[PDB]
RNA sequence: GCCAGAACGCGACGAUACUACCCGCACGUUGUAGACGUAUAAGAAUAGGCUCCGGCCUCGUAUCCUAGCAGGCGAUUCCUCCGCCGGCCUCGAAGUGGCCGUCGGUAAUUCGCGUAUUGCAAUUUAGACACGCGCGGGAUCAAAUCCUUUGCAGACGACUUAG
RNA sequence: GCAUCGGUUCUGGCGGGGGGAUAAAGGCCCAGGGAAUGUGGCUCCUCCGGGAGUGUUAUAGCCCUGGGUGUAAUACCCUCG
């Protein structure tokens, strides 16, 4: 609940010269609407020869998943800031939503790579439709056949305010 | 929560440093403490660096007199958790004071506290925190290696209580087993609707 | 050849395995999602027992005994309504000592004041047949 | 005849003042309630009053023993612990010790 | 929940700890009761609605007339001789010596029994009500009354 | 000498303002949309909106 | 192994005058970091266990005890539960438990008399250890220091000796 | 000490209204198209539990594209008591 996917579509101000000018658009992940137009500009200036001092939005839509039950591998493109360079990687989740994918692969890169989210741009988010699209081996193994498993060694659950306990508790529920 | 006369805790399989904070805070409280098999307390990590843990602590004592004031090292296994208690604690106060006077420590099980209940504080217990494939370590083992010397007789008594225990253990089986039967037989004897009625009520 | 093996035999997470959740519901697995998620769903009749579908953690369950026979892998919540009344699952969760012990704590739960004076009077009666009994057996040893 | 007791008060302990880490306040206490863990659990006692019953050394009017009346006032915190005011603080030295909550205002 | 033949449990004063019948409630806060006399010793009295637990048992009440209870309600019924009675206890004792009991005034004697005979009536066809209002109440080891149903 | 808070006191509030009465009566803050079957996004707009 | 020995750490033993000591009873002129059902003994494993051998285990969300003037006086009725004493065994980590006997008390069932007036709330003055005092019974008849002396000792105290 | 009020403030519960893809899903019904971590059948290897082929609903089911119930429900945001 902490991102949303919307679409953006904006404009550069009409002028005499050129009277209806070109509309573009982009799918922007944010936690809300203020920063989701803060972040259109932010890729648009890198692109176009366009500012918000000297264009305008045209509108604001949120997009929801098609389908919020059913489970999906999702593929991702990104480029990130390192401590010294720029770098492209590739990489797969397994969920039931767009923003469900986007939230794991934010706490992903902070976890493994140490990188904020003032330095990641995102490319392209795919869902794999075949099965033969799966790469990454950590995903395979979910995907086998006749899945099964145990839990071993497993905590009861014990209220905090309750010490001082008379039996010695059991891990094999 | 729950206010009793004592508690007495059985130490085996604790964590050193997480049982002593939560026993510090009943002291406070005012709340009696006693904690038996004080040898058996657990320690995380692998017993090496437990080792190289102390003697830094050893390396530390006064220069010009190694009488008064400096760092007085105990070695035994009960001395050794009652120093990781005493650093949670303001004992330079009256009020400090009279908190660690509601406290006592022990190694084996001493007379008065054997035929007494022994429980458990499982926020502090190994089994439910450590990880598996961790490694850990036993005071007792630590002690021995510093400078304690009564290790085989808190060893040799032990063994002992535990043979009384055993047979203890036998006649309190054969009371269930009797009780057990005598419910049987007094069940369909008398009661024509009372086990209706507290079986409703749930009993 | 003589083989002598003693050790744990745990519950299997799968397609068909009941779950209980944290406030008495009940669920059957559907799909697998990690190490830690499953989707799944109940469609019971008995409103205290329903669940919706959706996707349960696996820190917040507990497997019971019954499994539902060749549930298809990612039915639908038509096809688990069907198996689920087949099966009869609402009347194995009713057997087992998991719901008794429930429903004693539920009962004793809602007794009054007058219930309370009630029932220390009644085991008391109860309670004088037994110290006879035991003093009878005990007596002869 | 009669093998029971005559108890109508919950038990409770009193903790500290009302404080920051290095600055107190008298005029607020706070006090542990038996079997309370929670702040659900704790809305019941609002309003409920508090004694604090001790001994002396001389006879004033017919006894040796002293009360300081109070009230329970709001929570405190997310387990169970709230806080109260007396007619005079209370004396600090009973810092651990035991109080009386009644259930004389009731519903 | 204070409505006429509630069973009530008493919080303080001398009568702390039993279990009483209501009869009706007063302008401010001052409720009627009684034990009946012949279960608890509990007499006819007024007492404060603040220092009381109101259960989930009634009584009924077909046989009380209801017009007597009227006149026991009034303003002055408890008081108007109290500043009378209150001089035995000073004539001795704390000066003389043999104290006696206080007698106990002939209408309110007898308004006792006429109000109670009915009631006593309706309680014993309940099994185990009797000896329920004649017993005390108290509280044992976990016994959480924010929890309890009463 | 001392000010009261209309949204509190409801002497107040029709003190400054008496058509407050007749707003609550009526139920002026409950009023339902306009009836009429409504139509459908043409068909392009979902398009557009699931594009990339 | 070897040196010191906590001057607010501990054990065993000898003799103990002065009612200093022991037992019993009755009081409070008293003190206690804080009674109010101050009720609960297996050991061991946690990628395994318990058992009456039938089975059972997420969960102490348990078990025991719990009614009567702060708990009276009688009856009906029952053979349960509790306590003070005495006799035998037993207990050494800082010494404990069991069996038996006499005596005293006792709603598992069902009743009859009494309760008021503390006036509509005000700690429910109630436990356990210590200490003091006064009786009535038993048991007991001691040492240390100064002083004189020694030189295995020594600034003076202290120390090893003798009277 | 209680009851009825005034000022300030903390904290529970209940009844409605509006918006967006006039929420997105979803259950039931209608029509079309697909495949596999291939259901039932058929074939082969082991009787030692089973495994391997073949192929599109049969004695299980699943995924896409339109339509009806439908101004369905619910979530989230705003708002009158
Ligand atoms: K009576
Ligand atoms: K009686
Ligand atoms: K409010
Ligand atoms: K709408
Ligand atoms: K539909
Ligand atoms: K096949
Ligand atoms: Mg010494
Ligand atoms: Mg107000
Ligand atoms: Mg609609
Ligand atoms: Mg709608």
């Amino acid at each position: 609940g902490r991102l949303q996917e919307y679409q953006v579509i904006g404009r550069h101000l009409p002028t005499e010269a050129n009277p209806n000018p070109a509309l573009y658009r982009m799918r922007i992940f944010a936690p809300n609407e203020v920063v989701a137009k803060s972040r259109f500009w932010y890729f648009l200036r890198g692109l176009k020869k366009v500012k918000k001092a000297t264009g305008e939005i045209v509108s604001v839509n949120v997009i929801s998943e098609k389908h919020p039950l059913k489970v999906k591998n999702f593929g991702i493109w990104l480029r990130y800031d390192s401590r010294s360079g720029t770098h492209n990687m590739y990489k797969e989740y397994r969920e039931t939503s767009r923003v469900a994918a986007v939230e794991a692969m934010y706490a992903d890169m902070a976890a493994r790579h140490r990188a904020r989210f003032r330095s990641i741009h995102i490319l392209k988010v795919v869902e794999l439709e075949k099965t033969e699209d799966v790469k990454r081996p950590y995903i395979k193994q979910l995907v086998a056949k006749n899945l099964s498993f145990p839990l071993p060694h497993r905590v009861p659950k014990i209220s905090t305010k309750k010490i001082f306990s008379a039996k010695r508790p059991s891990t094999f529920s | 929560s729950s206010f009793e006369s004592v508690v007495v805790i059985d130490g085996k399989g604790h964590l050193l440093g997480r049982l002593a904070s939560i026993v510090a805070k009943q002291l406070l409280s005012g709340q009696k403490i006693v904690v038996v098999r004080c040898e058996a307390l657990n320690i995380s990590g692998e017993f090496f660096r437990a080792k190289l843990k102390y003697h830094a602590y050893l390396r530390k004592m006064t220069r010009y007199n190694p009488t008064r004031g400096g760092p007085f090292h105990f070695r035994a296994p009960s001395r050794i958790f009652y120093k990781a208690v005493r650093g949670m604690i303001p004992h330079k106060t009256a009020r400090g004071a009279a908190a660690l006077e509601r406290l006592k420590v022990f190694e084996g099980v001493p007379p008065p506290y054997d035929k007494k209940k022994k429980m458990v504080v499982p926020q502090a217990l190994r089994v439910l925190r450590l990880q598996p494939g961790r490694k850990y370590c036993t005071v007792g083992r630590l002690s021995h290696e510093v400078g304690w010397k009564y290790q085989d007789v808190v060893a040799r008594l032990e063994e002992r209580r535990k043979a009384k225990g055993a047979a203890y253990y036998e006649r309190k089986k054969l009371a269930a087993r009797q009780l057990s039967e005598a419910k049987k037989a007094a069940a369909a004897k008398v009661d024509p609707k009372v086990s209706e009625a507290l079986a409703a009520y749930g009993y | 050849a003589e083989i002598n093996v003693e050790a744990t035999s745990w519950r299997r997470v799968e397609v068909g395995r009941v779950l209980k959740l944290e406030n008495g519901s009940l669920a059957a697995i559907v799909e697998i999602i990690d190490h830690k998620r499953v989707l799944a769903d109940g469609p019971s009749s008995d409103p205290k027992l329903a669940t919706p579908r959706g996707i349960v953690p696996l820190s917040r369950a507990l497997l019971t005994p019954i499994v539902i026979p060749k549930l298809p892998r990612g039915a639908r919540t038509g096809a688990v309504k069907k198996a689920w009344e087949a099966y009869g699952v609402d009347a194995k969760w009713k057997e087992t000592n998991w719901a008794k012990k429930q429903l004693q704590q539920e009962r004793r739960q809602s007794l009054t004041d007058f219930d309370r004076f009630k029932v220390m009077r009644l085991k008391k009666q109860r309670r004088f047949e037994e110290r006879k009994a035991l003093a009878k057996i005990k007596a002869a040893a | 005849p009669s093998e029971a007791g005559h108890r109508l008060y919950v038990k409770g302990r009193h903790l500290s003042y009302q404080r920051g880490r290095r600055n107190t306040h008298p005029k607020t206490s706070l006090i542990k309630i038996e079997g309370v863990d929670d702040t659900a659990a704790a809305n019941f006692y609002l309003g409920k009053r508090v004694a604090y019953v001790y001994r002396a050394q001389k006879e004033v009017r017919g006894t040796k023993i002293r009360v300081i009346w109070g009230k329970i006032t709001r929570p405190h915190g997310n387990s169970g612990v709230v806080r109260a005011k007396f007619t005079h603080p209370l004396p600090a030295r009973s810092f651990g010790a035991s109080v009386r909550i009644m259930l004389y205002p009731s519903s | 929940s204070l409505q006429p033949g509630t069973v009530l449990i008493l919080l303080a004063g001398r009568f702390r700890g039993k279990r009483v019948v209501l009869l009706k409630c007063l302008d401010q806060g001052v409720l009627l009761v009684t034990g009946p006399f012949k279960i608890n010793g509990v007499p006819l009295r007024r007492v404060n609605a603040r220092y009381v637990i109101a259960t989930s048992v009634k009584v009924d009440l077909t046989g009380v007339d209801q017009a007597k209870i009227d006149e026991v309600a009034q303003p002055k019924y408890f008081t108007a001789e109290k500043a009378k009675e209150k001089a035995s206890e000073e004539a001795f004792f704390k000066q003389g010596e043999k104290p006696q009991k206080k007698p106990v005034s002939s209408t309110r004697a007898a308004d006792q029994k006429a109000i109670d005979k009915a009631l006593i009536a309706n309680i014993k066809k309940v099994d185990m009500l009797a000896s329920y209002l004649a017993s005390s109440f108290s509280l044992r080891k976990g016994d959480k009354p924010h929890l309890m149903k009463f | 000498v001392q000010k009261k808070n209309p949204l509190r006191n409801k002497q107040i509030m029709l003190r400054l303002n008496p058509y407050a009465s007749t707003f609550a009566k009526e139920k002026l803050g409950e009023v339902k949309a306009e009836e009429g079957k409504p139509p459908k996004v043409p068909a392009s707009f979902k398009e557009l909106l699931h594009e990339a």
